[PDB]
């Protein structure tokens, strides 16, 4: 049986891009997000915009 | 990478030509001396992109 | 448009079902809403279960 | 101004100070020449490393 | 999946070209242009011409 | 922002960083070639067996 596909949640490398809205975590945390439906999601891609 | 210096090269070339323009205009009457005034660039990067 | 104004001409409707597994696929890429699935609940995307 | 009739005004440039400035600017210019030399040297080691 | 090709809006060096009609922005700003259709466009090249 | 009279906006492309991203993108492409090669290798190894 395939017991489960578990991601490796270690810290990835922090490539310093000079973009202002490219904040990123290097610890346990997670970005909270919603979408237009109001469902709550969670991510670590910190590439941001308006 | 190039940016940093090639503006440094252009700044130093204008500095040399201002000095040569001062020395060439030594003892011509009513001349006023010249000194180049420079400035450094920055951006949203915290590194400095030249002169 | 050539005056630099847009206008909307439609919003593509989407349809969910009671069960999707009881749909009658006809002789093309389409399915037919039947007795086995009931009426399709209608609505735009980005909203609710769509 | 304070205007005089017969005497004429010489240039305000002090020549030995400008010789010192030309020495400083010459070694500054060749130091920037050495930084373009080092940075296309690292660009061609990026080229021919492959 | 390619979410999007993001432009990076860090300004480059303001290389002093001795020409006159070559005005360039080094901040958030953007030049406004039109073409023969009257269609609006926006850019950052400063090389301009009568 | 403010905009300068004679200077012109050079581009923001660092040559070195885009070369060293190009090497990594090349090896990413060749490893995607390796996974399509191992997937059509497993497809013909179960096609060829009866």
């Amino acid at each position: 049986k395939v017991a489960g596909i578990t991601q490796d949640f270690t810290d990835g490398t922090t490539t310093n891009t000079g973009r202002g809205l490219d904040v990123a975590i290097s610890q346990n945390g997670f970005f909270r997000l919603v979408d237009s439906n109001g469902s709550v999601f969670y991510s670590r891609n910190g590439q941001f915009k308006l | 990478s190039f940016s940093q210096a090639v503006s440094g090269l252009n700044a130093a070339a204008t500095n040399l030509d201002v000095i040569g323009n001062n020395i060439a205009n030594s003892a011509t009457y009513g001349f006023k001396s010249g000194t180049a005034s420079f400035a450094d660039m920055f951006a949203g990067s915290k590194v400095g992109l030249g002169v | 448009y050539s005056n630099e104004q847009e206008q909307v001409l439609g919003q593509i409707v989407l349809a969910n079902f009671a069960n999707n597994e009881g749909l009658a696929s006809q002789g093309d890429n389409v399915w037919a809403a039947t007795q086995a699935s009931g009426v399709a609940l209608l609505g735009t995307a980005g909203s609710g279960n769509f | 101004g304070k205007l005089t009739n017969g005497a004429l005004e010489a240039s305000n440039v002090d020549l030995s100070k400008e010789l010192v400035n030309m020495i400083v600017a010459q070694r500054n210019y060749q130091s920037n020449a050495q930084t373009i030399k080092t940075q296309d040297q690292i660009l061609n080691t990026l080229v021919n490393l492959r």
